[PDB]
């Protein structure tokens, strides 16, 4: 009906296209990220589909440069071409300025990019969730990005499968100003409480940043220190 | 007050009477439906191995009737819990669009089975439809048999009849009713654990079958 | 627990119950319907050959009662088995989307035919619907038989009719019921090869509907 | 083992089957068909230079009952034939998709217009559906006689009826069974005529229904 | 040899047989059938002033009985007139396919009101569809009158009935199959010239549903 | 039938897909703008989704520039292009003109590119109302524009779900070339009369101008002082 | 329904256009590769279709440069297109850079190809898998790439269609390091492990590479070697 | 269903469009090529439509240059624009590199244009396959193209409708090597053996080519002395 | 079905729009062109379709220069754009290359362009059929062209409705190097044979060359000499 066009808005005015693009999102890894004392951090699943795989190979954790990180979760085509524009469009606004004053423009113009496949014809939506994490002039910054391309800046938040789950419990434990092992155990706890229980959790992807730094994966074994 | 009514009506019958339905259905209402069936091989195995006379005519066979009141009483409690359950799906048809029809047509879909153990299978109407009864048997399965029986012993008693054919065909509506039960009893079997399956496989839908934020609009 | 349920469901009528029954009606059945439809050309053959006064219309011939009894053991099987096939796809419909239906119309396209053999077919119901009855004769083959005997019977016995035509249509009962087993036994054969080769060229749909992996969702 | 299962069904009832069932369809059962109606037109031309009286009502005419049994001699080996046909085209449909369907298509064209020369035509059914009966005439056109023929010889014979319009009604369904066996034989001639057209045409696709190289596929 | 089989049905029935049964039904068919509309006008008025005793049911009057037999003679010359229309036409449906069918279409559409003309026109059937009878009177029709009218004299002679409404049902009988002979000349005409347009409009392509030169492929 | 392509009218004359689009504003949070003395003023609403959300972050009153400020309603993705595509369309007549003189042209060049998309096939409108707000050389100026392009000027309005409720309380209560403390306590008083009631008020964004003077966002103890 | 076109997501965000496009890759016949010490390897089936077929002719290796090359399966058509479009996008980056330095590139120019038709409307996917296999600065790499664009790293797999059966034995198998002859060896009893016994394995083509050294294709006796 | 459109995947990933494009070809007339010692030929039969046809007019054996010929099936003005698009692209690569060095790029180039339109909507394959035979600086190549765009190179075939006859005769009876008399006898008694006996082969059109030499059609007297 | 568009195939592989335009053809006047001793001729009827038009203008033959001729028949509009493309194809040729040396490329490029349409969507096919007669330095060429573009050369032709008719006409009687007089009286004894008897042939137009000669018109008075 309303339905299968991105050009057609419902009776309610509605885009189920668009909606749709965003249940596209809810089948992927979960990964979260969060604010603490002068720096932020990303944690991220993944499926280990099999033992054949390579583990040091297509990451969910993927730099924009050295001052701005990204998470993705839903289609990983549509993800990887997304994370290559916006660190072209990182490089194109250093060309221009010099530097990345603002986090937030960098994605603007991912969210733009997005925003304008849910209206021309022709085109579909990416059915990809971004979290856009690092520091700027104005301090740590802590984005999300959808297939509406809708942008929420936030203290702590997930995308992916169990994204409500860890919501629900940074809505009952999250502070403020953590120091960053406290940050980590935090996040740890949380993606732990999304999974379904006997099934436990294997090395997930940590990233962080403080202020004055630049970045910092954690390697596998600082990571097993928190499980 | 409206939303008092609406939920004065979906607090009566929850999701968890269904369910307790189907916890009835999956353990106790399937070995009872093997349980007839196999009286009914068992009555139809002593009819299969005997000659009639003038003296069955004067007498109905009280196992017979003992069968088909078991399976009447089954039928019974089979359409109350549909209903049940037919109940707790229809108090939540949500508001009526055009758009947003996911889990309505997951209900209609359902309905539409539960529809079909109602009417088709458990024969529950005071008449067939232009499809017929494709259930071999219905919910008033002692009555057909005792206006048939009782049809055929006017024709014995009466001077009565001479015909032969008469005389066994008492044997064959005796024979043919429980042939009935056990043909009704594998169908509803098979409906039963249609039901259960299409329940536990759609509830999540059938109890909310319209979700989603409104992300975009603030 | 909802997927012990359904995973109790599953285990209690796997695959190969309902390979089994196609291996029963492969090597079995199929030599059971020849053998009954010989036993039906026979009986005919020796019905064509006579000449039918009152004393025919004294006794009920025990042969054709015979092979109606036989074909009626032969269709309460075949409608058995046939709802077990009809179990073992029916608990599989997966939940019900608006996408991702092939297997679903798979499974729907061999439910028809299972349907058509059990409805139009076996004619195992209490009435025909409105496309009638297609099957020659029905599951109630010698109730029809001893019904339609004894009302001629009951005209030419009674003093008794003298029509002659009534008596030949005593000849033309027992005749025609026996060339109804013949055609019914061959279109039986027509049914039952048509659903095993539809079981044996979909039954990897009829199992799994629906696979796939998310190799595009991480 | 499945695929020894379907080449077994597969070699048991190949092409050269259908195809001999068509040569004898050509050759042979048209021109049965054919005097079958001619004795037909001089039974009727018989019974319509004639005036009957009671006598008549006292005996069964053997020439009426030699034409009907004949027709339904060959409306059985019709039957059977077409079924032969039909389980040759209906033991070869392929794997249900939802596409690739011109081959599947042309088999269920084919065997629609069997299903008409079966249902519509031989009229083999118990009852007739709700479209009716087309056919002027079914497979058990001498029951029909026989009964119709004895519910007036018992208002004649019983006092005797002293309806002349009774007696004139005799005349009338001897007159009128024997114009259905024309009209029968006319309208069975047209089917079988037209069965052989569309089996002649198309039989490559009816038994390949799908062929088709992956050229494109390496 | 499948061509020559093809080549024979073909040549047995070519289009000069139609056509020369179009040059009939133009010619001596609708002169036949406005005679027996002038013959059954004449026994109406012949009816219309009369008044009835007990003497009228001790005879069936003998000029309704020629108009009777009359209009049964020609709705089965007319009803195998169009049964050799529809033969020529159904020996040339061609290769079934999911394209090129303008002239399948025509062939369809032709097929579909020669249905019309023997169906529901002349009655041609055991029993009339759920549409009804929308012809007034059938193929049948003196087997109608002489039931219809035996009823009545029955009742009229047995001591005898004293109702006179059933002496005027008598009479009304009689005025009223005369009637029904009236109307059911006239639809027939109607119907006879809709075929013999539509046959001499389309016959080319029914004859030749498939033309076309593969003039780009080489 | 007559609905499901933005470029084919109705037998009367309608586009149900704009209409549609104007029924996408209606699911927005409620944003009001009034005139007063010397001056005009915004109110707006939030959804607070969590308590995991940044306050001080994604605004419903959004600056156009120092002379003309902007709410929304209806798709936030769609909005947010909106006010960036306005604050790109008054630096371009800074640029040609020098200034702003009338912010009537700003509208209109905003309607013109929502009106642009209810006409050519293969794009959706706009499902988004913005009101626009500021000084400029005519005096205080106040707007709505919708999915349409429909521009009013007005003394007061409301966008959003509960905008009947408040321009009908506004049809009662309002007067022109109140005080500003008076005026904001009138608006204040207009989006509680939308409630329903039980449902409190939580802290909501203001902002107003005065003839001669650059923005003024109400922080939220200026705020809290009027709850 | 959500069916029949590339721009139109199902309600739970899938494109089933682009997954039946991976039901075209499992036509192909089967190929595998893998990585073993300081090198990597190809192995791959043929259909031979007759016996009045060139041998010597079109081959399901193919190089793309003296330092990458490459196997495919699905539409041969498209995968000639595909291989040429590699060989295009090779020299290209040859031009501009003087070398490849990244194998990852290549494939991400060629995966970018295959994504931006599984978007726009008017095209169909690429039903197309490819595996990549070459020497570049950072060592032996091993590449798939499929319909959706979606790249992997892999030690070893296959594509086609005996590739569930091939990706299993290995699932068991496999081991880093192993010296060529050995690896080989692996791989010729990978593939004769989807076989359908009975059914026997014809001469297939093998090629590899150690690092330091070019390209090395096996003729037909080195493989009979090995069978 | 997945059938009435160029851009549609089937739910096994086939293109009904391009096989119905595939069927297209099987309604002309039949030709043939093989390769002989030190050289190639074709043959071809020819539909003569009625007596009033020129005999010395549109012949199914096109020269492309001296050193490339080919033969067509299908459609005919599809075939004719075909033959021209190859001889305007043997010019141009005998513009930029002074002579053609392989056949084989002169039949992708084709082979690319017939798969561009298996591809983009609005357009409709070319219903026509090909075969080409010629001498290249490799030695005799002959090849074959299809609407989908398949290029083989073979020993020996067929294209039209009596193909499958034809290859299955050359399928008994093909030897390398030949002397030219012997293979073209071997390509009378192979286009023969399609035909339904009863109608009997009229004059067909032969070429062929020796390493070092130029181009050379048949005369039908030389035709004759083969019949 | 496979009915509605022009790049649809059939599952044939048939073009069923291109043949409906083939059937346009078939409601036009009857044409014919013959060769004969040194020379080629048009005969064409015409549809007088009343006393009020003007019998001196728009005719059946059209010239293309002084050395190219044609005729038409179809959708008359379509074919009056079609002349002209030819006339200024004609004089591009001329431009280039200082003469017209083969008429067959003059036909070639009107049927290119008629092919053209029969491929791209949006376009519907040119439902007109043309023959080409003339003088070029081969000889006495004469060709027709057809909805879809086919060429074909021919001794003599009929377009039209009595097309069929006048082909088998000259499929009895037409012979080789026959005197102009001899061979208009042929022509014209085809036309009167293809009409159905008691209709009777009016006036038609005839034009004729001979090498070395320019065009001639024959007037109606020497047309009646051979009524």
């Amino acid at each position: 009906a309303y339905d299968r066009a991105i050009t057609v808005f419902s009776p309610d005015g509605r885009l189920f296209q668009v909606e749709y693009a965003r249940e596209a999102v809810k089948k992927g890894s979960t990964a979260l990220g969060m604010k603490f004392a002068n720096g932020v951090l990303l944690i991220s699943d993944k499926k280990v589909r099999s033992r054949l795989i390579e583990q040091n190979s297509i990451e969910k954790i993927q730099l924009i440069d050295d001052y701005v990180a990204a998470v993705t979760s839903g289609l990983v085509a549509d993800a990887r071409v997304l994370v290559d524009f916006a660190r072209i469009s990182a490089q194109q606004e250093k060309v221009t300025y010099g530097s990345l004053v603002n986090i937030e423009n960098l994605v603007k113009r991912v969210a733009d990019q997005m925003q304008q496949y849910t209206q021309y014809g022709g085109v579909r939506p990416y059915g990809v969730s971004l979290i856009f994490a690092g520091i700027d002039q104005i301090g740590p910054r802590l984005f999300d990005c959808d297939p509406a391309g809708t942008i929420n800046e936030y203290k702590a938040t997930a995308i992916g499968s169990g994204k409500d789950a860890v919501v629900s419990f940074l809505e009952r434990e999250y502070k403020e100003n953590l120091p960053e092992k406290e940050a980590v155990t935090l996040g740890i706890k949380a993606l732990k409480s999304s999974l379904e229980e006997g099934e436990e959790l294997k090395a997930p992807e940590i990233a962080s940043i403080t202020v004055g730094n630049k970045y910092r994966i954690y390697d596998q074994e600082e990571v097993k220190k928190f499980l | 007050k409206r939303a008092a009514l609406i939920q004065n009506l979906r607090d009566s019958y929850t999701e968890t009477s269904s369910f307790a339905v189907i916890e009835e259905w999956a353990a106790g209402t399937l070995q009872e439906i093997e349980g007839i069936a196999k009286a009914a091989a068992e009555a139809h195995g002593v009819i299969r191995n005997s000659t009639y006379g003038r003296a069955q005519a004067e007498k109905s066979p009280e196992q017979l009737l003992g069968v088909l009141q078991r399976y009447q009483d089954l039928c019974h409690n089979v359409y109350c819990q549909a209903e049940t359950i037919r109940t707790v799906i229809a108090i939540r048809i949500p508001e009526h669009k055009e758009e947003d029809n996911l889990g309505v047509a997951v209900q209609h879909a359902v309905l539409k089975i539960i529809d079909e153990l109602e009417i088709k299978t458990l024969g529950s109407g005071e008449k067939s439809g232009s499809g017929g009864a494709p259930t071999p048997i219905g919910m008033y399965a002692l009555r057909e048999y005792l206006s048939a029986r009782s049809t055929v012993e006017d024709k014995l008693l009466g001077g009565g009849s001479q015909s032969p054919s008469l005389l066994l065909e008492l044997r064959q509506i005796d024979a043919d009713f429980m042939l009935k039960v056990e043909l009704a009893t594998t169908h509803l079997s098979t409906m039963v654990r249609a039901v259960i399956n299409a329940y536990l496989l759609n509830w999540k839908k059938l109890i909310q079958p319209r979700t989603g934020t409104d992300h975009m609009f603030s």
